[PDB]
């Protein structure tokens, strides 16, 4: 996250952090991604399609810093990777840029609300907030796009979305964005998503209640002008999500 | 690379 402030798993208790176990035992993070119901955690499917075994992967929820422990974590095997068969990536462009991860316990166990952990609403078919509505994003992605480590710290920020006939524009992005992606950003530019926030959430009130609106994507550099950050657009995917989470 |  460039720009914006630290914060801790408290105030987005959805937020999934995601490791990737390394062949000769080093473990490192992955992507962002948010626990949609107990058993299910939603991010984008470009993290994973160059390593789809889910044995590799170790979820972690109530995590509010990417290296060491948070007292109230809870550590999860993924049962389940389900990468989107139809994604694809043109010049910028992410298509269908979402995955589900069904997790599960050593134990056996899902996730368990708790002052730490909380799962984050759906929104409804085709149900978005209005274009200039202030939302927000969380990652440990970078805090400035030439950096080489990440943040240790839990970061977050608020930014705005853009209509599509704006970031569609060819000084933006053109028609690398689709109807199945939301674009969002600072009006002075001054704060966006980065390397290493993919998969995170894009959240905004909602029939008054916080919901999961966009999953971060894709975008050029981090906080330029005339470059947003893009999300998949999640009220797009429900049907895709229901049939994926379903026995 | 665009990908986040």
């Amino acid at each position: 996250i460039i720009g914006g402030e630290f914060t801790t798993i408290e105030n987005q208790p959805w937020f999934a952090a995601i490791y990737r176990r390394h062949r000769g035992g080093s473990v490192t993070y992955v992507c962002g991604g948010s626990l949609i119901s107990p058993c299910w955690v939603i991010s984008a499917t470009h993290c994973f399609i160059d390593y789809p075994k889910k044995e590799d992967y170790i979820v972690y929820l109530g995590r509010s810093r990417l290296n060491s422990n948070t007292q109230g974590e809870m550590k999860f095997e993924v049962e389940n990777l389900i990468l989107h068969k139809d994604y694809s990536a043109d010049t910028l462009a992410h298509h269908n840029d979402i995955a589900l991860l069904k997790i599960r316990s050593k134990e056996g166990r899902c996730a368990q609300p708790s002052r730490t952990i909380q799962t984050i609403a759906l929104p409804s078919m085709y149900n978005d907030p209005q274009f200039g509505t202030s939302c927000e994003i969380t990652g440990f992605g970078k805090e400035q796009s030439t950096d080489y480590l990440y943040p240790e710290q839990l970061k977050m920020t608020v930014v705005k979305l853009i209509s599509h006939r704006e970031c569609q524009q060819p000084h933006y992005y053109g028609s690398e964005v689709t109807t199945k992606m939301l674009c969002a950003a600072d009006p002075q530019w001054k704060t966006d998503s980065c390397q290493g926030d993919s998969g995170g959430p894009l959240v905004c009130s909602l029939q008054g209640r916080m919901t999961l609106t966009g999953i971060v994507s894709w975008g050029r550099g981090c906080a330029l002008k005339d470059k947003p950050g893009v999300y998949t657009r999640v009220s797009h995917f429900l049907p895709w999500i229901r049939s994926h989470t379903k026995e | 690379c665009s990908a986040f």
